[PDB]
RNA sequence: GGAAAAAUAAGUAAACCCUACCAUUUGGAACAACAAGAAGUCGUAACAAGGUAUCUGUAGGUGAACCUGCAGAUGGAUCAUUA
RNA sequence: GCAUUUGCCAAAGAUGUUUUCAUUAAUCAAGAACGAAAGUUAGGGGAUCAAAGACGAUCAGAUACCGUCGUAGUCUUAACUAU
RNA sequence: AUAGCGUAUAUUAAAGUUGUUGCAGUUAAAAAGCUCGUAGUUGAACUUCUGUUCAGGUUCAUUUCGAUUCGUCGUGUGAAACUGGACAUACGUUUGCAAACUAAAAUCGGCGUUCGACUUAGGGAGUAAACAUUUUACUGUGAAAAAAUUAGAGUGUUCCAGGCAGGUUUUAGCCCGAAUACAUUAGCAUGGAAUAAUGGAAUAGGACUAAGUCCAUUUUAUUGGUUCUUGGAUUUGGUAAU
RNA sequence: AUGGCAGUCACGGGUAACGGAGAAUUAGGGUUCGAUUCCGGAGAAGGAGCCUGAGAAACGGCUACUACAACUACGGUUCGGCAG
């Protein structure tokens, strides 16, 4: 036979192993762990904040450039965060003190390839969605 | 006094692996003096009012048997 | 089910009157491995689109 | 093979086919039922009776001629081993170990073997005492086995 | 030490039609490994077979058609309501065209098949095809 | 809980009121009578969603409310939007004389059955208890909470009487044992009529019994469920849906499309 | 004779305090610490028998990689030599 | 882990069995017996080799690979350590 | 992709990447240094096999028959197995019912007998209750609310979906509906022959049977005393391949 | 009198845990959810006490405490509790 009990009276046994050799998995070690709950937005999907200065920060390995960067005051969290304004221009309409909507960048963890420790994204400005800034033709204040 | 611990040996089904676990569990019963009790025997007890914060059976019929040792040991789908 | 459920015997039949209002099935085609072979591109035949062009009542 | 992850083979012993008595031999059950009891007053075990009616008295299996099994026919008899072979030499050899032991309270591969020994005998009073075969109060310590010494 | 020699005399047997033997002598042999056996035999699989006696347990000798593509048996022999069945159909048999999945019920052993028929079954034993 | 419930929501009211499941949200709740909460016809759907004498609400309203007294249940007035009309009843609708039984479908619907002047005299009763109480007098019990005064002695608790409602007379009972006719009045079995077969009583709590009718089917149910529609396969009421037998899916197509 | 205020004892026990303990959150600093990176600085450990080999354990020493003793294993730079 | 002779002490496999016993069994959390080195405590013992150390040489550097010496250990009794 | 389409986060599948089904474990992560050992898990083989015949379907086969059509039925054989019977040292016994036939005896008729109808005895078969050590497990039905899922009928303009609706050309009334299935786990009723566990006679004692004796006891109006029925206790003798 | 429970996991701790009916994906087996129309439970600011009644510790009733809400001529008052 292989490691695993065949017997049709065994069955605790296997159960009491699957729920323990389970533990090894990260997804579930994750969850359990009530882990997304101590990240910086308390397990929510997005996070209101007041600006509290726009940063820039280096690109990392092969590429090389200043990235734009906020660093937000979140409301009832009370955090400081890393976040990285999207598009071109976008920083030029990040006033600081402004209230800003942040979310993460896939699965909250690892940043994108080249950001170094930044795990958000910047889409509000005053309550005016960035890439409605970004087009003229949209909004300004 | 005139009250004894009876165990049930039962088995359970567990749906994902398709087997079994083995399970006990533990009456208060109520014996009148009329039948001889010993330890290791099977009885039979029946539904009887609450008489106590555990007891709610009485022995009705008491079959003599032999366990050599351990009770807790023995399990017996009986 | 075995070929004498009656579930099968009532449930098989009732589906298969019902391809034949529709007409996805013809006369001579009753038993149910039938019901199988059906090209969604039969049963796209029978819209009252496909119908109201192939009955030459309009020009396309 | 017992107590031996690694070491295994067999010893021999295969009763012949035909399940009736050798030709050759005349010896109502009784006849030998005698021999064995004397035999065994003398103080034999059953294990031994039956070797000798083998080796001496041309005696092939007593249980094929008799229709009884050699402990049977001593039990019946008034004239049982008391305690079985079985126990009885495992706790004596179990006992000669411990004996060596003391003037020899260094040798560990000793030490070991007779763990392996005592372990045995727990196996066969569990054996033993269920098929309530032996009282249930039997208990070898030290004190069952020196008991047997007097 | 020793189980379910039904498992023991079965892979034996399927080691022997896979290796090509032209028969096969399985020693540790019951009732239920000769019901298997003239179950096989019945349904075309195995050859005559002839049963020795050895004074112990029995000793069988099957012969091998060539047929056997294989023949096993399963596990604990886990309960299975009729219900139970189109699972392993599915599951054991390499198609809809050679369901023998042998069972033990009240009403003796029969075939995968069998069991519908009596409408029963119960505790599945073994399975070839 | 707070107290004692006093609604019944559209949702949870039996589906032997064949009920409008978009309806609305209630539904009226029986009053507390004769007949327990699941067994029973409260009037307003009687009248409503059954006969459709009425329809809207304050239709009923009028009905059992008007000076005139349109609704008669056992030979008796009633004005209760929710009277719970039970099993073998007697309804006449005064204004046109109309008899009805209260029975149960072979689908176990609730369905009004329509008497001639005859029948709607005789109503059936089933024994509920049998003791005797005050000075030396016997009592006699029906499910239809009838309480009986000086009885036949010959009557078993679980018999069967016919009642002649004109003199509140009985004449010919019936008890349960093997060889006779016999309703289910509610089980996974209802609405069936057959010959009782075998009575075997179990006293640990729960005695079961066996039937055979028509087709020669075999039922099986719990003394509790029988009820003796009559002594020696001779029923004694009409029954709704022709014999009180239900059809296989597969008898029910046959029987009417003919597959 | 009924009967209001008052007063009474045993009781249910709100709150409050003190004495221990649990749970969940959240906090904290210079120097320090940790993380990651490099054509910083000093040398060269390891691969090549990588100056006559790595490597494991334990022990002791040292700017640093590490050296050294005792015992092992080859994943070795041998699958081999009484005539 | 175990190789001088000889003598005791209890033990073991395999083979041989027409001996008994007749499921006594497989593996195992708990729970125990062991476990080279190195290392530790308190005594012995101290020939050889030798961590640390003292020196020569080699090197740009050498408290490293060679060389001269040398303490602990290496041997032992009784404890402890478990890789 | 399209009146929609991006994004963030948790979550399902891809995940045989948490694996009972269904993984891996020399070197890729992974056998513990090694043995003992109660819990746990796992456990060899034997106990009516088998045969003959009858019957009901079932299938399948068909150098084949009768019918119908746009695909079925009946008939025959062989065969298998099922079933269920019976019988064969062979899954039961009693009851009541029904009973099916036979062996005697009676009565009746013709000429003691040839024969016939009608009685007692007799078991199958035919039901219901009592028995086959105790469960597991499997069949089956009772129970498992409604809504939801599946699903029948049903042109809500299709459809979601509601449960309605269909025909005024019988219209002061007609026709038809609101079906069904699944529901595992624990409890109840119940059919059972396999596997599995459990059990019965080994100190002895058991079993069946007869008598004796002692204790206990129902109906006999009730209380005694006998007897007696009914349980239990022993002793003995008989029977059984103990 | 000294028991009752426990590795066939007691006792204790966590749960962004009220339990079901059910919900999402599904070859089979599974994985993850169920505050939320049905049912049952619990509660009405926290906590205890009670009147009354067939019936509640009710709470769109009352009493006191803790923290509060509304009026005041500061004496005193409120049919003051929106998890309808
Ligand atoms: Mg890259
Ligand atoms: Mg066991
Ligand atoms: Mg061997
Ligand atoms: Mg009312
Ligand atoms: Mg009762
Ligand atoms: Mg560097
Ligand atoms: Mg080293
Ligand atoms: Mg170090
Ligand atoms: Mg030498
Ligand atoms: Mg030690
Ligand atoms: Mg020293
Ligand atoms: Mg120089
Ligand atoms: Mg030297
Ligand atoms: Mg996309
Ligand atoms: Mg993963
Ligand atoms: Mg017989
Ligand atoms: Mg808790
Ligand atoms: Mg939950
Ligand atoms: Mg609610
Ligand atoms: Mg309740
Ligand atoms: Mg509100």
């Amino acid at each position: 036979g292989v490691g695993k009990p065949r017997g049709i009276r065994a069955g605790r046994k296997l159960a009491r192993h699957r729920k323990d050799q389970r533990w090894a998995d990260n997804d579930f070690n994750k969850r359990l762990l009530g882990s997304r709950w101590r990240n910086p937005f308390m397990g929510a999907s997005h996070a209101k904040g007041l600006v509290t200065e726009k940063i820039g920060i280096e690109s990392k390995q092969p590429n090389s450039a200043v990235r734009k960067c906020v660093r937000v005051l979140l409301r009832k969290n009370s955090k400081k965060i890393a976040a990285f304004v999207p598009m071109d221009g976008c920083l030029n309409f990040l006033a600081e003190n402004d209230e800003v909507l942040v979310a993460g960048l896939g699965r909250q963890g690892h940043a994108v390839g080249d950001i170094p420790g930044v795990r958000f994204k910047v889409v509000c400005v005053k309550g005016i969605s960035l890439l409605a800034l970004f087009k003229g033709k949209k909004e300004k204040r | 006094n005139r009250t004894v611990i009876i165990r049930r040996d039962y088995l359970h089904y567990v749906r994902k692996y398709n087997r079994y676990e083995k399970r006990h569990r533990n009456i208060p019963v109520h014996i009148s003096p009329c039948f001889s009790v010993k330890e290791g025997d099977i009885l039979v007890a029946g539904q009887c009012r609450p008489i106590s914060k555990t007891v709610r059976f009485n022995a009705l019929q008491v079959v003599p048997n032999e366990i050599i040792g351990s009770v807790r040991k023995q399990f017996l789908l009986f | 089910l075995d070929p004498k459920d009656p579930r099968r015997l009532f449930e098989g039949s009732a589906l298969l009157r019902r391809m034949f209002k529709y007409g996805l099935l013809s006369e001579q085609e009753r038993k149910l491995d039938y019901v199988l072979g059906l090209t969604i591109h039969k049963l796209m035949e029978r819209r009252l689109q496909t119908r109201v062009f192939k009955l030459n009542l309009a020009n396309s | 093979m017992q107590m031996k992850g690694k070491g295994k083979g067999i010893s021999g012993s295969a009763l012949p086919f035909k399940r009736r008595s050798p030709k050759w031999l005349h010896m109502t059950p009784s006849t030998v039922v005698d021999l064995s009891v004397k035999l065994a007053k003398k103080g034999l075990t059953p294990s031994q009776i039956g070797v000798i009616l083998r080796d001496q008295h041309g005696i092939p299996q007593v249980r094929f001629l008799t229709g009884q099994k050699i402990l049977r026919i001593l039990k019946k008899n008034g004239c049982a081993p008391q305690l079985p072979e079985d126990l009885y030499f495992l706790i004596k050899k179990a006992l000669s170990i411990r004996k060596h032991l003391e003037k020899n309270r260094k040798d560990k591969d000793s030490k070991y073997r007779l763990i392996l020994v005592e372990s045995r005998i727990h196996r066969l009073s569990r054996y033993y005492k269920l098929n309530q075969k032996l009282p249930p109060k039997w208990k070898y310590n030290a004190q069952t086995a020196s008991a047997l010494v007097q | 030490v020793k189980v379910n020699i039904l498992a023991e005399c079965l892979k034996d047997l399927v080691n022997a039609e896979k290796m090509g033997k032209k028969q096969v002598l399985l020693r540790p042999v019951s009732k239920v490994v000769l019901k298997f056996l003239r179950i096989m035999q019945k349904n075309g699989y195995i050859g005559e077979f002839e049963v020795i006696d050895d004074h112990r347990s029995k000793k069988v000798v099957v012969e091998l058609i060539g047929r056997i593509n294989k023949c096993g048996v399963i596990s604990p022999r886990y309960d299975v309501p009729l219900a139970d069945f189109e699972k392993w159909t599915n599951n054991i048999l390499p198609s809809r065209q050679f369901g023998n999945v042998v069972l033990t019920t009240t009403y003796g052993i029969l075939t995968h098949e069998e069991c519908r028929k009596r409408h029963t079954g119960g505790k599945i034993l073994g399975f070839f095809y | 809980a707070r107290g004692p419930k006093k609604h019944l929501k559209r949702i949870n009211a039996p589906k032997s009121w064949m009920l409008n499941k978009l309806g609305g949200i209630w539904a009226t709740r029986p009053s507390q009578g004769p007949h327990k909460l699941r067994e029973s016809l409260p009037l307003s759907v009687l009248l409503k969603e059954r006969l459709n004498y009425a329809l809207n609400g304050r239709d009923v309203t009028l009905i059992l409310n008007d000076k005139e007294q349109n609704v008669f249940v056992d030979g008796k007035v009633r004005r209760d939007k929710g009277y719970p009309t039970g099993l073998m009843d007697v309804v006449r609708i005064e204004k046109t004389d109309q008899s009805f039984r209260i029975l149960y479908d072979t689908k176990g619907r609730f369905v009004l059955k329509s008497l001639s002047k005859e029948e709607a005299k005789y109503k059936l009763l089933k024994v509920t208890a049998k003791a005797i109480g005050p000075n030396q007098i016997p009592y006699i019990v029906t499910h239809d909470s009838r309480t009986i005064r000086f009885p036949n002695p010959e009557i078993k608790i679980g018999d069967t009487l016919k009642y002649d409602l004109v003199n509140n007379k009985i004449e010919n009972f019936a008890h349960l044992e093997s060889g006779n006719v016999c309703y289910i009045q509610q089980g996974n079995n209802i609405g069936r009529v057959g010959i009782i077969q075998h009575i075997e009583k179990h006293q640990g709590s729960f005695d079961i019994c066996h039937v055979k009718d028509a087709k020669g089917n075999a039922f099986a149910t719990r003394l509790g469920n029988i009820f003796v529609l009559g002594q020696g396969k001779k029923s004694w009421i009409e029954l709704p849906s022709g014999d009180g037998v239900r059809e296989t899916i597969l008898e029910e197509r046959k029987r009417k499309f003919s597959y």
